[PDB]
């Protein structure tokens, strides 16, 4: 009854630590921010439709300029636009057409992406030769690629629906470090600010915090229902939002170690396919299966606008690093600069 | 008297208004809903400029009727008959190369997969543009005005021998408006009407056999309309080409009646093709 | 205005070009979903139509290039990536006929003709999967002559009351396959007794595909 | 049986420390998320929309 | 490795006809917009012709258009310039270049060796080096200047302004684009600054291998103008 | 059609 004994002291330690994590919540953020004005109307204006493609657009990433984005469908086709002018400046051909993830390298001179194919395929956008080539398929995970994250030109971050996390070392291929203790597929990763941490979302409704470096699991944060499909850390990297099948938003503290808020309204009731933050924390973007993007406020959970402009699912956005615009991807084919 | 006046100038003027407006509306909402992305829409939509242009030339046939007389000058005579011939051939047309392309994408797949592609839709629009004006600046050429017993006639004109090269347009326009047209549209849908029978997604259950009822029922609306519309007009033209018959008011308004139905096939037009489309119903 | 951008933009345009001429050739496709439990025939059927995830096959019949995807290995859930197959053009679903009377596993809940139901079950009512044909492809029969037999039918259905002939056993299961369609209007299933030797078989998922784009073209024409 | 158990002292040895963390109060992690929001509000061109003349989408 | 090969050169009576060739290798020569510059004996550069990736785009110098046709065969890799109406002054060693033109690329970044012709017996942006020479020493610090008869800083905000140098018996290589981009492969120890119509190229602590002849150019508009070159000469 | 005469 080795098994047994475990299985309870299990229980214990959960029990402890759902006691300690009550012991320290002496009150709400909700009723801390009563007294802060709220942000008002939000009225963003499609600014930009970068056509093109020609399949679902399931992925993108903004280069650290906040100019160039890549994108991802299941046209085969890694499209890199410059959103200045809505040129296409390369559009790559992939292997396998069907992928789920792309990123975009900090110094931009990578992409990468991955999908069914269960290879996380890099790609040198600055060859001698002119054309874009791909400079390793990094091979290994045992499920599909759900999202990737490079930490600089050389290491890389990768999710599984194998239901562990990866560290590569894209010189060598191998991978250096794995990430396992999730017990449900792995869908989607966010880089902490300093590159030291990250956070995982998977189907066990659960997020996990990792010390990249050590390679283990530090936090486990868990109150989602359903399946988290999207996170995204707070830009001072001491909290995360995270996007889930259950039409909620539950932003953790890390060092508070438990849920501050949800972001949810009683008439949506549609899964949550990808979250962003504004520069400054204040707006929460996330991309609904109800076809919109809901802007809540980050501190008050009221909803300040909404991004109506697809005609099918909004499976990716995100926000430039200086803030001043977020892209929309969508199911029908076309990506939206909102600001 | 008045009341035969009335009674035509009410006829052209419903058979214009709608005529613009519903061909106008149906351009809207290809612009704004649709897009061009399927073959089909792209024939549709140049259906459809093609028969506002046609249902454009009516107010200044009223007009004529009404003051018998042609008052807007050799330059507005000239493109309005070429508009209006042009606008004829490019209509029909595009209702024979629609019906081509149906029978291609049901009696050939395979071959429909490369041949149907919006690119190829638009070389063939085009291409029926290129051949209708073949005929449209020649009409612009020879049209002219001329002094009638009245006050002035904005008509025709030929060479000599006179008789020779008119009795050649009207046939030629019978045969290519008329006749090719009939054939060919009739044709294509009996086979693909023959071919749908044959298809196990139609040929099983009774909703499947109420489906199959429809389509054919679609088809055959659509071929004894453009019947119905345009037979009567050339029945017409040929009797009083071949025949001299006395000139009366009933003589009158039956030949404004037979042109008035002649342009109802451009007011059933986009009712029948875009709004009773299922791929419209969205 | 348009300094050296004059350049970039002819750029975006010959390369915005390719990818029109690349999706012409995609549309043109036959894209094809294989599916069924481990075992069930696949790998035949793939030798059949020939000479690290999605395993793909690519074969030319009667002027109709098809694509067909072998899912394979995929060691997650469904639901998380199955919805990337919304728009094939057919499912073709191997069952193992003489699957019916295997024995039960250590800690096997339910006997491998079953699973293959609920497998089908799954697929066929997919929300994904609405407009999309069936072909059920009924495997080893050789086999399932053999087994039938000496081993009866009540073993693996235990309300079945006919005989052990093939052509009363045959149907039943087709029937019992067949009857799990909950869109039999709206979805349409093509079922063929397909074995090891045959070979009508890439004849039959092109007869069945023909139909399918016929029903596409249809309501891509407006008649549908 | 031999999957279970190995599984087993993982899950403790994690939970151990998991268990062992320091930990601030919440209302101390709240004041810290209100602090950046006011600090940074400022330069976050999507709560307070900079001139046409400074939008690079409009320019 | 990227290799350009000019080659079709010789001695030509005045009047005659003669078609240059570029040989490609070692890139994807298709997607990149080709031109041809010229350099008399003792003169600086000056650009002949150019036509795009997919040859949509050609444009001419008034010196040589109705009479120079360049064209280029993609399956072969080859790039041409059919000359007629030969003059003395068309005497010259011609360059093929390549250039790739997207967000962030760098144009004219790589030179052919060059191949010899001998012929026998405005609106126009101006580039000005008004410094024809320079000695220099080892481990100083140098500063070549140049200055456009037009602003050269666009609506978009780049300053559409390179730099080249040509090493004694070589091909020119680029150096600074967009006036303040160092090119691929540079040393460090070169920097470019300025502002609208007036640029200068620093160098730091220059080398024996530094020596030889600096060319400013614009890409505002065409026809694209060098200046006359600054020749940096050994003390 | 059969308009203008």
């Amino acid at each position: 009854s080795e098994l047994d004994q475990l299985r309870q002291e299990a229980e214990q330690l959960k029990n402890q630590i759902r006691d300690a994590r009550k012991a320290c919540a002496d009150a709400t953020l909700s009723q801390i921010t009563n007294n802060i004005d709220p942000v008002g109307r939000i009225q963003m204006r499609t600014r930009r439709t970068l056509r093109g493609h020609l399949a679902k657009i399931y992925a993108m990433h903004w280069g650290t300029d906040s100019r160039l984005l890549v994108s991802a469908s299941q046209d085969g086709k890694l499209i890199i636009w410059d959103s200045y002018t809505t040129n296409k400046v390369h559009a790559i051909p992939l292997r396998s057409s069907w992928v789920m993830t792309c990123a975009y390298a900090p110094s931009g001179n990578y992409v990468a992406c991955g999908g069914l194919d269960n290879i996380c395929s890099i790609y040198n956008l600055k060859t001698r030769e002119g054309n874009v080539r791909v400079s390793r398929e990094l091979a290994g995970h045992t499920g599909y690629l759900s999202c990737c994250r490079f930490l600089d030109d050389n290491q890389i971050v990768t999710s599984s629906g194998d239901t562990t996390c990866a560290l590569w070392d894209i010189e060598t291929g191998q991978q250096t470090t794995t990430f396992t203790g999730h017990t449900g597929d792995v869908m989607s990763l966010s880089l902490a600010p300093d590159t030291r941490l990250f956070v995982s979302g998977a189907c066990d409704a659960s997020a996990k915090l990792w010390d990249v470096r050590e390679g283990m699991c530090r936090q486990t944060f868990t109150g989602h229902e359903s399946d988290i499909n999207a996170i995204c850390f707070f830009p001072n990297g001491n909290a995360f939002a995270t996007g889930s099948d259950d039409a909620t938003c539950r932003l953790f503290d890390l060092r508070a170690d438990q849920e501050l808020m949800t972001y949810s309204h009683d008439n949506i009731i549609c899964g949550i396919t990808s979250v962003s933050f504004s520069k400054s924390g204040r707006l929460l973007l996330a991309g609904y299966d109800d076809f919109n993007c809901n802007v809540w406020d980050a501190l008050k959970a009221d909803r300040a606008g909404v991004l109506a402009g697809h005609d099918n699912r909004v499976s990716c956005l995100g926000v430039t690093d200086d803030g001043m615009a977020v892209a929309t991807g969508s199911w029908d084919s076309f990506l939206k600069i909102w600001n | 008297s008045m009341i035969t006046a009335i009674t035509i100038m009410a006829l052209y003027s419903i058979v214009c208004v709608v005529g613009l407006f519903g061909n106008f509306l149906v351009m809207y909402v290809i612009v704004r809903y649709t897009k061009m992305k399927t073959a089909t829409n792209i024939y549709i939509f140049n259906l459809a400029l093609a028969d506002a242009l046609a249902t454009s030339t009516l107010p200044f046939q009223s007009v004529n009727y009404l003051m018998g007389t042609w008052p807007f000058g050799t330059i507005l005579c000239k493109i309005v008959i070429s508009i209006d011939y042009y606008n004829m051939f490019t209509s029909i047309w595009t209702l024979c190369t629609m019906s081509v392309d149906r029978y291609i994408a049901v009696c050939h797949p395979v071959k429909a997969l490369d041949f149907r592609t919006p690119r190829n839709a638009k070389i063939i629009n085009v291409c029926n543009w290129i051949l209708s004006s073949a005929i449209g600046l020649p009409v612009m050429f020879m049209a002219t005005t001329k002094y009638r017993q009245g006050s002035i006639d904005c008509t025709l004109t030929f060479s000599h021998p006179t008789w020779y090269w008119e009795n050649l347009l009207k046939i030629c326009v019978f045969i290519f408006a008329f006749i090719m047209p009939v054939l060919i549209i009739t044709v294509c849908y009996g086979l693909m009407i023959l071919r749908l029978k044959s298809v196990r997604m139609l040929s099983g259950s009774k909703e499947k056999d109420r489906n199959l009822r429809r389509i054919t029922r679609m088809v055959l609306v659509v071929v004894a309309v453009f019947i119905v519309c345009w037979t009567p007009i050339h029945i017409y033209v040929i009797i009083k080409a071949l025949v001299t018959i006395p000139e009366t008011t009933f003589q009158t308004v039956s030949w404004h009646f037979c042109i008035a139905l002649g342009y109802t096939n451009s007011c059933l037009n986009p009712v029948l093709y875009a709004f009773l489309d299922e791929n419209f119903k969205r | 205005l348009s300094a050296e951008d004059k350049a970039a933009v002819e750029r975006s345009k010959m390369i915005d070009r390719n990818l029109r001429e690349d999706g012409e050739k995609a549309a043109k496709e036959v894209k094809l979903l294989l599916l069924g439990a481990g075992e069930s025939g696949k790998s035949t059927i793939v030798k059949q139509m020939k000479i690290t995830g999605i395993v793909e096959t690519h074969f030319t019949f009667k002027d109709l290039y098809f694509k067909m995807f072998d899912v394979g290995g995929q060691r997650s859930e469904r639901k998380k990536w199955i919805h990337c197959f919304e728009g094939v053009t057919a499912i073709i679903f191997c069952v193992a006929l003489s699957d019916y009377d295997l024995v039960l596993a250590e800690d096997e809940e339910m006997n491998r003709m079953h699973e293959s139901m609920k497998l089908f079950d799954s697929i066929c009512n997919n929300k994904w999967f609405t407009e999309t044909s069936i072909i059920l492809f009924l495997n080893k029969k050789d086999l399932f002559e053999e087994k039938i037999k000496r081993s009866p039918l009540t073993i693996c259905y235990p309300e079945y009351t006919g005989s052990n002939t093939y052509e009363e056993a045959a149907a039943y299961i087709q029937c019992q396959f067949e009857d799990l369609n909950r869109r039999k209007d709206t979805k349409e299933i093509y079922t063929h007794f397909t074995c090891a030797t045959d070979t009508k078989n890439v004849q039959f998922v092109f007869d069945a595909v023909t139909d399918v784009i016929i029903k596409n073209n249809l309501k891509e024409c407006g008649l549908y | 049986n031999t999957a279970s158990i190995a599984q087993a002292r993982k899950l403790v040895e994690q939970l151990k420390m998991e268990a062992n963390i320091d930990r601030i109060k919440v209302s101390k992690a709240a004041a810290d998320l209100m602090a950046y929001c006011e600090a940074h509000a400022k330069e976050d061109p999507l709560l307070t929309p900079v001139p046409a003349s400074e939008n690079p989408f409009r320019e | 490795d990227v290799q350009l090969v000019e080659s079709g050169g010789g001695l030509v009576q005045p009047g005659g006809s003669r078609k240059l060739s570029c040989s490609a290798s070692g890139f994807a020569f298709s997607s990149f917009g080709m031109h041809w510059v010229r350099q008399a004996p003792e003169k600086g550069l000056e650009w002949v012709a150019y036509i795009s990736s997919g040859s949509g785009t050609i444009y001419y110098a008034d010196t040589v258009k109705g009479r120079f046709t360049i064209s280029r065969d993609d399956p072969k890799n080859t790039l041409f310039l059919q000359m007629t109406s030969l003059r003395s002054e068309d005497t010259a060693m011609y360059y093929c270049v390549r250039s790739i033109y997207y967000y962030g690329s760098s144009p004219f970044d790589f030179w052919g060796q060059g191949t010899t012709l001998t012929v026998s017996s405005g609106s126009d942006i101006v580039m000005t080096q008004a410094t024809s020479s320079v000695p220099v020493t080892p481990g100083e610090s140098v500063s070549i200047s140049c200055r456009s008869s037009k602003s050269l800083l666009h609506s978009n905000g780049n300053t559409y302004l390179y730099w080249f140098l040509q090493r004694p018996g070589q091909s020119p290589q680029l150096l600074i684009y967009r006036m303040s981009n160092l090119a691929s492969g540079v040393p460090d120890r070169f920097s470019g600054s300025g502002s609208g119509t007036a640029f200068t190229l620093t160098i730091s602590r220059l080398e024996a291998e530094d020596v030889g002849v600096y060319y400013c150019m614009q890409h505002l508009e065409y026809p694209l103008t060098f200046g006359a070159g600054t020749k940096l000469e050994l003390k | 059609y059969x308009g203008f005469x």
